[PDB]
RNA sequence: UCGAUGUCGGCUCAUCACAUCCUGGGGCUGAAGUAGGUCCCAAGGGUAUGGCUGUUCGCCAUUUAAAGUGGUACGCGAGCUGGGUUUAGAACGUCGUGAGACAGUUCGGUCCCUAUCUGCCGUGGGCGCUGGAGAACUGAGGGGGGCUGCUCCUAGUACGAGAGGACCGGAGUGGACGCAUCACUGGUGUUCGGGUUGUCAUGCCAAUGGCACUGCCCGGUAGCUAAAUGCGGAAGAGAUAAGUGCUGAAAGCAUCUAAGCACGAAACUUGCCCCGAGAUGAGUUCUCCCUGACUCCUUGAGAGUCCUGAAGGAACGUUGAAGACGACGACGUUGAUAGGCCGGGUGUGUAAGCGCAGCGAUGCGUUGAGCUAACCGGUACUAAUGAACCGUGAGGCUAAC
RNA sequence: GAAAUUCCUUGUCGGGUAAGUUCCGACCUGCACGAAUGGCGUAAUGAUGGCCAGGCUGUCUCCACCCGAGACUCAGUGAAA
RNA sequence: ACACAGGUGGUCAGGUAGAGAAUACCAAGGCGCUUGAGAGAACUCGGGUGAAGGAACUAGGCAAAAUGGUGCCGUAACUUC
RNA sequence: GAGGACCGAACCGACUAAUGUUGAAAAAUUAGCGGAUGACUUGUGGCUGGGGGUGAAAGGCCAAUCAAACCGGGAGAUAGC
């Protein structure tokens, strides 16, 4: 339940190789305001797919 | 394990899930686009939505039915007066649901909800 | 899935009275004892039926030599030759289970008019 | 469904009203009776000047159980409580000379024909 | 012997004129469509691959819309396979029907059994539960002691703990074909077979007989 | 080992040995049969529930084919228990003047740990496998399984004096165990319908809603599930064990062995099911995909720009009888993926409102009505957006032609 | 009187149970009871010790399903031996 | 030691049920307990419900189930009455 | 109209079980449980002081400390470990 030796460096680096984050580096343009967003949501302005949905 | 079965339990016991699509059905009738979670909506679906169909046949038998579901006389009235008509012609599918991105307080991913017309 | 409903319904009867839970049967079953099939009678309350299509079944419970025997009747079975109704009981409800419980009168259903 | 420990109810007139099932035959670590299982039964009621007296250790077949049978058409016939008819250790023949309340055909064995030519229902 | 790949349509009963019920599992047997024979030179071994079902034209990908091109078969669901015995010899886009399994009495059912998930020790291995009560603490399904003192001091490969049960391949085998039914394209055959409804069988001849 | 390695028993879960308890194969028998006695071979699977006691044990009651013996910290407390022993209270007998003591009893008496590493059970990510990709395989190796009663025929025959009662060979039915599955029979079903008590609320009546463990209840769809129903433990081979042989010398006789050739068990290897090419020894098959320019230099080893982004993949979304998360599967408008909707089914059981009867509770008619979840069939109504993103540009160094 | 006391001891006999090292009734062979460190009874009383029975039940055979809180994933903060 | 599920004297004390300051639901009044969002694995807490059996569980009916109110009838051995 | 009477809240306790055991809590919660007109219970003052008190007696309690409290001193006791 406890430790019987401290972990190393290289360990504590080894369980995190999966720890790193994932861009998204799949953003989508709006074809009426060129807004940048993520794909199937509104946008920052409240645009989506063309339509003003928001406001 | 869950095969087939259907509503989310939302982390709520079965008063408080009943209470809370009580309340957000009277609210989507209200103002005709709230914002909430992502699966908050979606559950709001089956909830408004069996209103609206019911709010399509006007009678009396109906409309304490509607009441019974929504302890709000005046969402009773604008469901029967005036989206009862104004879904008079469309076979379902009276809500849409817009994504709208996440919340600040606890990263919850959120969306509009909204009547499909909204009369404008 | 039309291909079990197709498959179920072309073994159904079309000899089925419409009873009711409440309804007193009487049930004439065939039975062979090693090569005489003989058709035998159980007449008792209808006290549950399950409407399944081809897997619908009823429940009779009658009292027999001083003993409840309940029998799970599965209708649209060829075993099941004909189901009587004899009378009709007025009951509100779907399940007759409360009557395992009485016995007597205490079990009397009142006749349906 | 008559496991140890099980009272029957008596449906002959050997003498017994009550008695505990205290083995279930006929294999090791076996569980339940149904109604053409044989048990070996104690006799904790019964009737003062009968055949059998309170505390006998014998064998039994169950003839009605609330668990109930299973027919080949997939229904069931069950009953309002448990039976056996009291048998003897040695020739196992029914002690008793009566048959109280019916019996199913499950029983049609050729060791149990004087209890379907006694039992007045099946 | 050759099999065919079907679809668990689901379960029904037959009753007999004799008063049995006999429960089937209802099984759409589709025309199997042979896309590769195979030869002990080429490949090492005799088998036919075949195909069922239709699958839309714009989920097909073009590694397989061109290895359906060269038999000159349509698109299916999937690929089996199928190992021959030494004497029967098919040709690609041959069509097999369930008329196969007229004389055959026995069968021997694949599927994937229904995913139970992560499953504990008392589901997935039938371990008897402990006490629920007199004393115990904490400790009702869990499975106990796993091994031993020191002289092992390890636990042994192959123990029996929790973890994923079902959505397996399960073979039951030697089951009764009730009837086939050429026209509908039907088999069914007597009791259960893996998988849940829709999901892809693979019926064998019995092999035991 | 005293800078702590928690004792007996129970439970849970085991694992191995063989000096074998059952089942399998034999030799002898003071083996007629049936039952045995004994030894030999064999560890594949199986190998009781209870009463009493803290008990292990034991003794009893019934089983069973049998209730094996041992190892594993007298397996197993970072898995459970805490009855026993062995803290502090108290008492009895007993011993001491006494405090107190007793392998003497007797009641009472706190069992901690969020798992780093190994191990194990599952499940992914990376990279490799040498152009990439999509598949289907092969199967080296692993693993699972591997129990058995009873009846019937053989046949009341072989045997025996009679009594009794077979081998071998089939046939059927169980028991325990396993696998799968919900068609049935049921359980559950706080997401369905109804009854009902108290009370608050919707102005009130009538209708409803909240709360009281789902208020308490009666039913119950799908799913899940056993007690429910299917199936399975092979047969066959191959080598053998103990064993019995045949031929056969050494030893002109024999002799199962030395040359040779036969038979021979649930063990062994297969056959049955499952996993499985990270089998780095990284396999095979089919299909798909990309056949552009240049520039820079130590230079046969490349690097950098512009061009083109393929097959496919991923991401996203709708999701799933898939699922802890990943993964897996279906689908993404050339669309039934989910929600809704429509029809139906199912389950409840005759809604409300109205009318009539009655003094009223309430009954009756409309009416088997109305509601009806996860079901089935459909239906683009809503949501599944054009993109973009990743992955490239024909792939290093004998035979045939 | 084999007892809160009996080692041998699960004495022995009776009862209760299919079966009872516990219990109840005895017997007396009191290892090693005994008369105010009271002896024998004793109605009532007891969160007292032991035993039996009826009811009752997931205690169990043998567990199944469901409802919530965690576990699990995401976001924020962020220990411990 | 904490913005700590604990401790802390007295006073006031509405309605509907109810014997009641019990309890249930409410008023006046006060709050929603200072991390949320998902998901709906095992396992663990806290509950609900179970076919057939009913103590076979176990050291031991531990825990749970059950019993439960008012009126009336009726009630044993024993007893210090 | 008595009662160290009975049932049962406040109150005072603490029999059982589960949880908790790096807790919400250095003894609690939850469900049951005992007393509840009394040898009761509680507030506010007081008084008893360490070989001393107080004790319906457990070596109990005497400030989370008790077979001799705590604080300061002897004192850097001594320590064949």
């Amino acid at each position: 339940a406890v430790q019987q030796n401290k972990p190393t460096r290289s360990k504590r680096g080894m369980r995190r190789s999966h720890d790193a984050l994932t861009a998204v580096t799949s953003l989508s343009v709006d074809k009426t305001s060129g807004e940048k967003h993520l794909r199937h949501h509104i946008t920052a302005d409240g645009y989506y797919r063309g339509r003003k949905v928001i406001a | 394990m869950r095969h087939r079965k259907s509503g989310r339990q939302l982390n709520r016991n079965s008063s408080h899930r009943q209470a809370m699509f009580r309340n957000m059905a009277g609210s989507l009738v209200r103002h005709e686009i709230i914002k909430t979670t992502l699966p908050k909506a979606k559950e709001l679906r089956r909830v408004v939505e069996p209103l609206i169909t019911l709010a399509k046949t006007d009678s009396v038998a109906n409309r304490r039915l509607a009441f019974a579901r929504t302890r709000d006389n005046e969402i009773v009235a604008k469901l029967f007066n005036e989206l009862g008509p104004r879904f008079a012609s469309r076979a379902g599918g009276y809500t849409r649901i817009l994504k709208c991105g996440f919340r600040a307080g606890d990263n919850a991913p959120m969306a509009y909800i909204e009547l499909v017309d909204r009369s404008e | 899935s039309n291909i079990i409903k197709q498959l179920e319904q072309e073994q159904m009867k079309q000899d089925v009275p419409s009873f009711r839970p409440g309804d007193t049967v009487e049930v004439k079953v065939w039975v062979v004892e090693g090569s005489k099939k003989r058709l035998q009678a159980f007449e008792g309350v209808v006290i549950a039926i399950r409407n399944r299509g081809l897997h619908s079944a009823f429940t009779v419970r009658k009292i027999s030599n001083g003993e409840g025997v309940e029998r799970v009747f599965q209708t649209h079975s060829p075993v099941v030759d004909s189901i009587s109704v004899k009378r009709r009981g007025a009951v509100r409800k779907a399940k007759l289970y409360y009557l395992r419980e009485r016995t007597g009168k205490a079990a009397r259903i009142k006749e349906r008019l | 469904m008559i496991q140890e420990q099980t009272m029957l109810n008596v449906a002959d007139n050997s003498g017994a009203r009550r008695v505990m099932c205290i083995k279930v035959l006929g294999g090791s670590h076996r569980r339940y009776a149904g109604v053409g299982d044989i048990i070996k039964i104690t006799i904790k009621e019964a009737i003062p000047r009968g055949k059998v007296k309170k505390g006998d250790v014998l064998k039994a077949v169950v003839v009605r159980t609330k668990k109930g049978v299973r027919r080949p058409d997939g229904s069931v016939i069950r009953f309002d409580g448990n039976a056996c008819v009291l048998l003897n250790n040695n020739s196992e023949q029914p002690i008793g000379t009566r048959i109280f309340g019916p019996v199913t055909r499950e029983l049609r064995s050729e060791k149990f024909m004087k209890i379907i030519s006694l039992a007045p229902e099946v | 012997m050759i099999g065919l790949v079907g679809k668990k349509v689901g379960m029904t009963r037959i009753f007999t004129e004799d008063g049995v019920s006999i429960p089937v599992t209802v099984i759409e047997v589709e025309a199997n469509r042979v896309t590769q024979v195979k030869d002990l030179a080429n490949d090492g071994y005799r088998a036919i691959q075949v195909t069922t079902g239709a699958k839309k034209a714009n989920r097909v990908t073009k590694p397989e819309a061109g290895h359906f091109a060269k038999a000159g078969v349509e698109a299916g669901r999937g690929l089996w396979e199928f190992r021959l015995a030494e004497g029967e010899e098919f040709t690609v886009g041959q069509s097999i029907s369930v008329e196969l399994f007229a004389d055959v009495k026995k069968v021997d059912v694949t599927g994937t059994s229904k995913g139970k998930g992560f499953a504990g020790t008392v589901k997935r291995w039938n371990f008897r539960t402990q006490d629920a009560t007199h004393g115990n603490s904490l400790s009702h399904r869990v499975p106990g002691s796993i091994g031993q003192n020191q002289t092992p001091g390890k636990v042994f490969k192959g123990k029996k703990m929790a973890g994923q049960m079902g959505n397996e391949r399960v073979t039951v085998q030697s089951l009764d074909v009730v009837r086939v039914d050429a026209e509908r394209n039907l088999l069914l055959v007597k009791g259960a077979v893996p998988g849940a409804t829709g999901s892809d069988l693979i019926v064998k001849p019995a092999v035991k007989a």
